[PDB]
């Protein structure tokens, strides 16, 4: 498990590219519109995706007592972001009248710091919390992902079965990969090291495949956030 | 039918008495001397007399 | 532009009375509203201020916890309901409008008044002479002294000078110690140093014999002058 | 650090600016239209069954969407200023006579025109092929062809996709087919993904136009949806 | 008939007079001089109350209160020093494209698409904006109008006319026929005697106010003229194109003294400025920016990028101290 | 709280 650390630094080289990405998109976010709403949900999962990789980063070159209750803020902040930002998407195709015209131009912003809040109150919590705080997290977890999930889906089958024509690959494209890089990036980090914290299960497997790689699996997630979301968009 | 009002004012326009363009120049260039210390978007002033500062 | 103040009368000491102003041309709503009252013989006190929609209500300190202040706007009509009156609130209460905005003249109106009979940081205005007798044509001059500099760091001088002639609501002729108000003729003229401030009649004229009155905008107690008497 | 008529004038302000607010939600809301079309186009007639003086403005509603049309009646024949103002603009809807084969090059000029203009880059346009009735007369009586001014007509034939569930002519089909084609090439031919054409096929006097207004708004409102999340 | 002739002679001699008149250039003049060297204004406010693009602003003569107009349908006067909010007019017609701030401060004028000015007294007793009057007979939109006195106001149309108005019987007291495109663009002279209009001819035509014709006229442009403002001391101004150049012309050498283009600069310019000393020709650009000139040694002396659309309205205070900018981005920024 | 925890898991 010493060569399977060397993650532990795969991990932190990963967590540059995306700390420098998320300065870029905070910055570039607050001279920008900020105006449309997708903003205001991409500067605020910008400061998530930075703080989480700094935090991950002194981490990984701490091979500490604030070290995680701030990681997994940023984390689950980051997270509740990308379902939020979903979950718009499918308001804003589902109802585009309200989401262009009737849609408070402040929701944004209601929903990032009440997310923060609800971030900052779960660490709190489980900073305090025999503990099931666990078992709530895990299922907040599983409803992060069921929103993005059925958010995704659903704006999906209002673009595809709509009977309308009209280039559609970028949708698709788009709606993909932001989906399999919350699953497959995002969540398992959270997801086993909330879940195996009670499950017992061989530690030379949980620390080495199921722990380490979604350390890096996160990190990732976090990186690829700046560019899925905002550069993308940019450099159209 | 336009064309004799498009004639007179032609003529009207040629028959201004004109100016040397150096001495439009000058005069254009006097001006901003005389006047250039009273410009405080060009020299700008200290702050406390800057109204929106 | 009308207010025509109605309520008042008399009434025993410790009662509750509502007195109303009924604001007709001109947009009350985008006018603050004041409550002036002037007791018998006796000079002008500013009583209560509701400013423009209905926030920033004010009164003096004689009031405060006895008057209260309102204003119903879709039927222009200001409102002063008083509690556990007192002898001392016997007088003439005016209603006063007053925009404020950058250039604006508040205290610019003044209602004919109703009455009602029963039966330390302020800043004090005083003024030199309470009555100056005079003849028409002569250049006459009226002083006011403040106890503080209204002279604000904005550059503003809060003072205002209002004329109520016998008989009649008072009129204002100065609003910012040197801005004549619209109506007023040119004969009047205001100046000041920051704390002593001077209003001068150059023509003296029979439409002019009247108490003179000062005020201040600096702080809101809207401190008046005892009141400067002309005649002739 | 602000006097008292300073505070009040920033309430003022504060009173105008939630005033703004409200104002802002009807401007939000409200899907402003820019009326263009010819004289003969016979977009008065739309606005009419929709429903100097240099812009005429009409409301109306669509499933409670409120549609603020612009027909800018009294204007010069030059639009390259003025139609700077119509930028953001929900929609412009065009209308062009499809009978009149003699204009038909002067429409598909102009609205090669609108189309590109630089400042319309992002503005969807409705086109009201109007007046079908008469340009389907006018192709079964045979006494005017579309060749005669469109060559290409004669080397052209209606697509697989076309759909005239009515049961019209196949004259008919392939003239106003060849017409639709006709805009929505230059409408291809440049600016794509920016700004879409949605064609109409309507009548002088047809109920639907709202209807197809507001189905074509909420398809643009959508696509700008789509871009500002990226989506398309 | 022969008059085609007899006009193309006429041309060909204010030609040969002009270059005649050519002895130097401004540049070759201005060579001596030292430069301005690099400005830097900063945006000291930023007046956020519109809802859409600002089409037009105007300072007051006290050089702290501001009109602007915006195509959400409202005119707001502002307090440039506190950002105050002082009136928030709703005008009839929402397309409006021209402000003026009486030089008295007791009106604003506007209008637009809507072939009107509006005159609107913000000195009513009743405390509110209304209506003075709706200046008709313009047959195109209203592109520019400016108060000369509270009863005098000239506008220009896309009627390629302009026409001074006697508010009190809201009627054309004169009318300037000379262009033949859309007049964007008009500017008072100091003295108030003349005027200089600017049309999408592109030519710009100094106008005799009490006799009603046309001067002289201008025409080195290749593209419609958006802006025009005279030099403060009246005997010269520049006009903006959508040629992307500025051009200063001299009303007593009658042609053109100078031409401010950058090769960098691509976008047409909207509005044109001067400072107090008339040193520096301030310029807005379709390029959300704006290009800060030496007005006589023609080089770039700064910019002001801080607007996120285009820059649509520049207005430079009586007393000089600021320059307004606003901008289709619904914003108006002070710069100094 | 578990034997097996590890370093790690024993979050604070």
């Amino acid at each position: 498990y010493k060569q399977t650390l060397s993650l532990t630094v795969l991990t932190c080289i990963v967590s540059l590219v995306g700390l420098t990405g998320n300065a870029v998109v905070l910055w570039l976010l607050g001279c920008r519109m900020r105006r449309n709403a997708f903003s205001i949900y991409i500067l605020n999962l910008a400061a998530a995706d930075f703080l989480f990789l700094s935090g991950r980063l002194i981490y990984s070159l701490l091979s500490s007592k604030i070290l995680y209750p701030v990681m997994m803020f940023s984390y689950f902040a980051g997270l509740s972001f990308l379902s939020a930002v979903s979950t718009e998407r499918c308001l804003s195709v589902l109802w585009p009248i309200w989401y262009r015209c009737h849609r408070p131009t402040h929701l944004s912003a209601v929903v990032c710091v009440l997310l923060w809040a609800l971030s900052l109150l779960r660490s709190i919590l489980e900073w305090m919390l025999c503990q099931t705080s666990d078992f709530i997290t895990v299922a907040w977890l599983i409803f992060l992902c069921v929103v993005l999930c059925g958010s995704s889906l659903v704006l999906l089958i209002r673009i595809l079965c709509g009977s309308r024509k009209i280039p559609l690959t970028r949708l698709y494209v788009t709606i993909l990969l932001t989906v399999l890089v919350f699953l497959l990036c995002g969540l398992p980090f959270g997801i086993q090291f909330f879940l195996f914290l009670w499950i017992h299960v061989d530690r030379e497997v949980l620390f080495c495949h199921v722990h380490l790689v979604s350390i890096f699996l996160s990190a990732l997630n976090s990186s690829a956030n700046p560019i899925i979301y905002f550069f993308v968009g940019s450099f159209r | 039918a336009q064309a004799r009002k498009l004639v007179e004012q032609l003529k009207m326009e040629a028959n201004i008495d004109r100016i040397k363009v150096s001495k439009a120049a000058a005069d254009l260039m006097a001006y901003c001397e005389a006047h250039a210390k009273e410009d405080p978007l060009l020299t700008p002033v200290p702050a406390s007399e800057n109204p929106f500062r | 532009v009308q207010l025509v103040e109605s309520g008042g009368g008399l009434v025993q000491p410790g009662g509750s009375r509502k007195l109303s102003c009924s604001a007709s041309g001109f947009a009350f709503s985008s006018f603050g509203m004041h409550w002036v009252r002037q007791a018998p013989e006796k000079g002008l006190e500013w009583v209560a201020y509701i400013s423009s929609g209905s926030g920033t209500i004010y009164y003096a300190d004689t009031v405060k916890g006895r008057f209260t202040i309102s204003r119903d706007d879709p039927k222009n009509t200001l409102f002063l309901q008083m509690t556990s009156l007192r002898s001392e609130d016997t007088a003439m209460y005016y209603c006063v409008r007053s925009i404020y905005y950058y250039g604006s003249s508040p205290f610019d109106f003044w209602g004919q008044g109703t009455t009602l009979t029963v039966s330390s940081a302020d800043i004090v205005m005083t003024q030199a002479t309470s009555s100056v007798p005079v003849t028409p044509g002569e250049s006459v001059s009226i002083s006011c002294r403040s106890s503080k500099s209204l002279l604000h760091s904005n550059g503003n001088t809060y003072l205002y000078w209002f004329l109520q002639r016998p008989g009649q609501s008072p009129q204002l002729l100065i609003y910012r110690m040197s801005n004549l108000a619209s109506g007023v003729p040119d004969r009047f003229s205001g100046s000041g140093s920051g704390t002593a401030f001077t209003l001068t009649i150059s023509r003296l004229e029979a439409e002019d014999v009247g108490v003179y009155y000062c005020m201040q905008h600096l702080e809101y107690p809207l401190t008046f002058g005892a009141g400067t008497k002309l005649e002739l | 650090t602000l006097s008292a008529e300073d505070k009040a004038a920033v309430e003022r302000s504060k009173m105008i600016e939630k005033q703004l607010q409200k104002d802002k939600q009807v401007y939000r809301r409200t899907l402003r239209l820019l009326l263009l079309g010819a004289d003969n186009s016979g977009k008065s007639t739309i606005v009419k069954q929709m429903r100097t003086s240099g812009i005429f403005e009409t409301k109306f509603q669509v499933d409670k969407v409120n549609f603020h049309m612009f027909d800018v009646g009294a204007q010069r024949d030059e639009r390259r200023k003025w139609i700077q103002c119509f930028n953001d603009v929900t929609a412009i809807i065009f209308v062009v006579d499809s009978s009149d084969y003699n204009r038909l090059q002067e429409a598909l000029n102009d609205f090669k025109s609108i189309w590109n203009n630089r400042w319309l880059r992002t503005i969807s346009v409705i086109l009201f092929l109007n007046k079908q009735d008469l340009l389907a007369e006018k192709v079964l009586a045979g006494k005017s062809k579309i060749e005669d001014y469109f060559p290409e007509f004669a080397r052209y034939t209606t697509p697989e996709d076309a759909t005239p569930e009515p049961g019209e002519d196949p004259r008919v089909t392939r003239a106003k087919y060849f017409i639709r084609k006709e805009f929505v090439d230059i409408s291809t031919a440049s600016g794509d993904g920016r700004h879409i054409c949605y064609p109409h096929f309507t009548c002088s006097v047809d109920t639907e136009n709202a209807r197809r207004i507001f189905n074509d708004c909420k398809d643009i409102i959508l696509q700008m949806n789509l871009r500002e999340y990226n989506l398309v | 008939d022969q008059l085609r002739q007899e006009a193309e002679q006429l041309k060909n001699q204010i030609r040969d007079a002009r270059k005649a008149c050519a002895d130097a250039t401004l540049s070759q003049i201005t060579n001596n001089i030292d430069p301005v060297g690099r400005i830097q204004m900063r945006t000291r406010r930023t007046l956020r109350g519109h809802l859409a693009k600002i089409y037009a602003m105007h300072w007051g003569t006290d050089s702290r209160l501001l009109v602007s107009a915006s195509q959400d349908g409202k005119l707001i006067i502002w307090d440039s020093y506190t950002t105050n909010k002082v009136h928030a007019i709703p005008l009839r017609s929402s397309w409006v494209m021209t402000c003026a701030y009486a030089p008295s401060g007791n009106y604003v004028a506007c209008g637009g698409l809507d072939n009107i000015c509006s005159i609107y007294n913000l000195k009513t007793r009743e405390g509110n904006v209304r209506v003075s009057r709706e200046l008709a007979g313009h047959t195109g939109y209203l592109s520019c109008c400016r108060f000369l006195d509270d009863n005098q106001i000239v506008t220009s149309s896309g009627d390629t006319t302009c026409a001074l108005w006697d508010i009190e019987t809201g009627q054309q007291t004169t009318t300037f026929t000379g262009h033949t495109g859309d007049v964007m663009s008009l500017s008072l002279a100091p003295d108030t005697r003349l005027f200089v209009s600017g049309a999408c001819d592109a030519s710009a035509k100094l106008w005799d106010v009490r006799e009603g014709m046309c001067r002289q006229t201008f025409t080195g442009h290749e593209s419609d003229i958006n802006a025009i403002c005279f030099f403060p001391n009246g005997n010269a101004f520049a006009t903006g194109s959508d040629d992307a150049t500025c051009r200063l012309f001299d009303l007593r050498a009658d042609q053109e003294l100078m031409t401010y283009s950058h090769d960098n600069i691509i976008c047409g310019i909207t509005s044109v400025s001067f400072s107090k000393s008339g040193r520096l020709l301030l310029a807005g650009y379709d390029d959300f920016n704006c290009n800060v000139w030496d007005a006589l040694k023609a080089d770039r002396a700064g910019v002001l990028a801080g607007h996120d659309n285009r820059v649509s309205c520049l207005g430079v205070t009586d007393d000089g101290m600021a320059v307004a900018t606003g901008s289709w981005d619904s914003f108006l920024k002070i710069w100094n | 709280r578990p034997e097996w925890w590890m370093d790690y898991q024993k979050r604070y």
